[PDB]
RNA sequence: GUGAACAGCCUCUAGUUGAUAGAAUAAUGUAGAUAAGGGAAGUCGGCAAAAUAGAUCCGUAACUUCGGGAUAAGGAUUGGC
RNA sequence: UUCAAAUGAGAACUUUGAAGACUGAAGUGGGGAAAGGUUCCACGUCAACAGCAGUUGGACGUGGGUUAGUCGAUCCUAAGA
């Protein structure tokens, strides 16, 4: 009915390169997280917690992973970073920021 | 130019203009004179059964009604609505007997326009209550 | 090199059309040693020889 | 000599006229006169790129003016009968009018 | 840098015909990545370190068979019919000397 | 046709082992006067016949 | 998908990109179009083209083996929201 | 139809990649029957042939490949012989 799910984003490895910002994503996840259709409409229904390593989205109201995911590639190619850094599951909503596979130059 | 365009608007294929449906409509006795036609043998439905905005005659009353209920007399009715639109507009526009212009709209304001509503809305009631 | 084998041994290793399948054109002596579904496999695995993506049919306006 | 500039091409006048069948191929026929009028090299070579941008909008839609990107260089090949070739790349802007002839510093 | 951006992914994207190749199956290069991040203005240290640690990770060292076969080839009379070892040739085993 | 006769096969199997140029060791030969096979067959240019 | 529709047109899966090429744009051709005013004066002959066309509603003659003729003819209309 | 690279003495025509198109499921897709008989596939390879070309080929040279109690024939009868 409205069970709480939680999930999680690993942003540890690109925040620990220097090309990420975990609070600037979960102020992004804070704005445009849409309830009932619009914007701003969080109150009471979902959180948003980050602590420099690992993002929280905890939620009653219409949330999926898809739409998390959608939402930080939006934030990615904001940041022109879409090139560069995916967004992956490990297990069942828990995720992960990785990078593309990437040769050395020698 | 093209086929369509040259083979409808052709000169010998011409039609009625606005003006001159707006004069007919303006006075009352032309409007009479338009509603009780003599029996022309070369015209459809004998002279009878003609739409004075659109300038065309029926074959039949129930022609003329499906004709009356149909957009295509909503749009010449909707067009013969404001200022007839004639050379002294042009003129007017050019900057040309602006002061003929600025008396012939005031004419069109206050004498001519109600006159030819009225016309109109009697010419309207009298179609529903014949046909 | 000639990898038209290569190229349709890749189709029927990947399961798709030969219109499918991409073949790296920088290891172009790495594809031609391949003369075996074993080896187009092991290609596969490695990232030589990848599998393109359906071209879309959008059913939106629709 | 090893220099490198940035023109405008105007296609639509050299095309004008042109079948529509042929109009693409021309476009490239066309560029690589324009790049040897310009740097005086028999050996043209137009970037892939370049070619999707000339083809971007299929046979006959090759867009009106186009900003290059003109590069002579050194043949390192001995074998080659030139020591010198151009090479055409692509200048993607917000438009290509009101441009002029500049030189890229090469750096 | 709007128009220029729509510009440049016009120039890039042909999905009428065909999709774009996955990321996740493609691989780049740290030279591009370098540049790109030096344009967004990150730092490029930690980056960097990686790179060099994967360079320096990835060694080559030589061996007896670079050694010996280095830069050798054949070792073996190349047939002239491209037959392999017990593979009969019937036009050519009756004739045991090349010159004849 | 797939679903051929036995003597149909016999008589194809034939026709490929007779199928073949000269051996060269029979151009060597003293006084040799065969210098090609004048009744190659291909499968293209005449037909068998059954 | 459109549409009554295995029609025509566009697309996905799959499959092709084969048929000597390049350069110019004279006359005459082959194939396809447009044309003021008039409207068959052309020609043995309206040959060929043009015009008509789907669907809804109104309406439909002589003759007839009463079953037809008939989509007779002749009219009004059609988008989007 | 176009671009770059590779191969090669030599590339409009071969290979890969990049593009633009087309068949549009009554297909230029996927299988079979008659017929053909190795044309299938690999390696080598260009004298002749592919009405231009050719490094390519259904071409030339050398080999590999077709596995059934359950799929067919075989059995039954039809018109008939
Ligand atoms: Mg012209
Ligand atoms: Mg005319
Ligand atoms: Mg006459
Ligand atoms: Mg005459
Ligand atoms: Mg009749
Ligand atoms: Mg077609
Ligand atoms: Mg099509
Ligand atoms: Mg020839
Ligand atoms: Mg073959
Ligand atoms: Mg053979
Ligand atoms: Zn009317």
């Amino acid at each position: 009915q409205k069970i709480a799910k939680t999930f999680t984003v690993d942003v540890s490895s690109p925040t620990e390169n220097g090309v990420f910002d975990p609070a600037s994503y979960a102020k992004y996840l804070i704005d445009h997280i849409k309830v009932e259709g619009a914007v701003g409409n969080l109150g009471n229904a979902v959180t948003v917690t980050e602590d420099g390593t690992v993002v929280t989205v905890v939620s009653t109201a219409k949330f999926s992973g898809k739409y998390l995911k959608y939402l930080t590639k939006k934030y990615l190619k904001k940041n022109q970073l879409r090139d560069w850094i995916r967004f992956v599951s490990t297990k069942t909503n828990e995720y992960r920021l990785a990078f593309y596979q990437v040769t050395p130059e020698e | 130019m093209g086929r369509y365009s040259v083979k409808r608007y052709k000169t010998k294929r011409r039609t009625r203009d606005l003006d001159l449906i707006y004069n007919d409509l303006s006075t009352k006795e032309s409007v009479q004179k338009l509603l009780n036609q003599p029996l022309d043998e070369t015209k459809p439905g004998l002279g009878q059964h003609y739409c004075i905005h659109c300038a065309k005659y029926m074959e039949t009353a129930i022609a003329l009604k499906t004709h009356l209920k149909g957009k295509v007399h909503k749009r010449r009715v909707k067009e013969l609505r404001g200022v007839p639109y004639t050379q002294e507009v042009s003129d007017a526009a050019a900057g040309y007997n602006l002061n003929k212009f600025l008396n012939r709209v005031q004419e069109i304001t206050q004498s001519v326009g109600p006159e030819k509503e009225s016309n109109e809305a009697l010419l309207k009631e009298h179609l529903d209550s014949t046909l | 090199a000639n990898l038209r084998t290569q190229k349709r041994l890749a189709a029927s290793v990947v399961g798709v059309g030969k219109r499918k399948v991409w073949l790296d054109p920088n290891e172009t002596s790495e594809i031609a040693q391949a003369n075996s579904r074993n080896a187009i496999r092991k290609l596969v695995k490695n990232g030589t020889i990848v599998k393109k993506a359906v071209t879309v049919h959008s059913k939106s306006r629709t | 000599d090893v220099v490198t500039r940035e023109y405008t091409i105007n296609l639509h006048k050299r095309l004008h006229g042109v079948s529509f069948k042929k109009r693409a191929p021309r476009a490239v026929k066309e560029i690589k006169k324009f790049a040897k009028l310009h740097m005086g090299t028999d050996d043209v070579r137009l970037a892939p790129e370049l070619n999707q941008a000339i083809w971007k909008r299929g046979v006959k839609g090759v867009e009106y003016r186009l900003r290059l990107r003109i590069s002579r260089k050194r043949n390192e090949e001995e074998d080659a009968k030139n020591p010198l070739f151009s090479y055409v790349e692509p200048v993607l802007v917000a438009s290509a009018k009101g441009l002029q002839t500049v030189v890229v510093e090469e750096d | 840098r709007q128009k220029t951006m729509i510009a440049e992914a016009r120039n890039r994207k042909s999905l009428k015909n065909k999709a774009i190749m996955p990321r996740s199956k493609l691989t780049k290069s740290f030279g591009k990545m370098e540049e790109h991040m030096s344009t967004l203005g990150h730092d490029m240290s930690a980056l960097q370190d990686k790179q060099n640690r994967a360079a320096r990770k990835n060694r080559y060292v030589e061996r007896g068979s670079d050694v010996v076969f280095g830069d050798q080839d054949a070792l073996t009379a190349s047939t002239e019919n491209g037959v392999k070892l017990r593979q009969t040739d019937r036009l050519l085993d009756g004739v045991a000397d090349g010159s004849m | 046709a797939a679903q051929k006769s036995f003597r149909i096969k016999q008589k194809m199997a034939k026709a490929k082992k007779q199928n073949r140029p000269l051996p060269q060791w029979i151009r060597l030969r003293t006084n040799n006067t065969i210098r090609y096979n004048a009744k190659r067959r291909n499968w293209r240019r005449t037909k068998m016949n059954i």
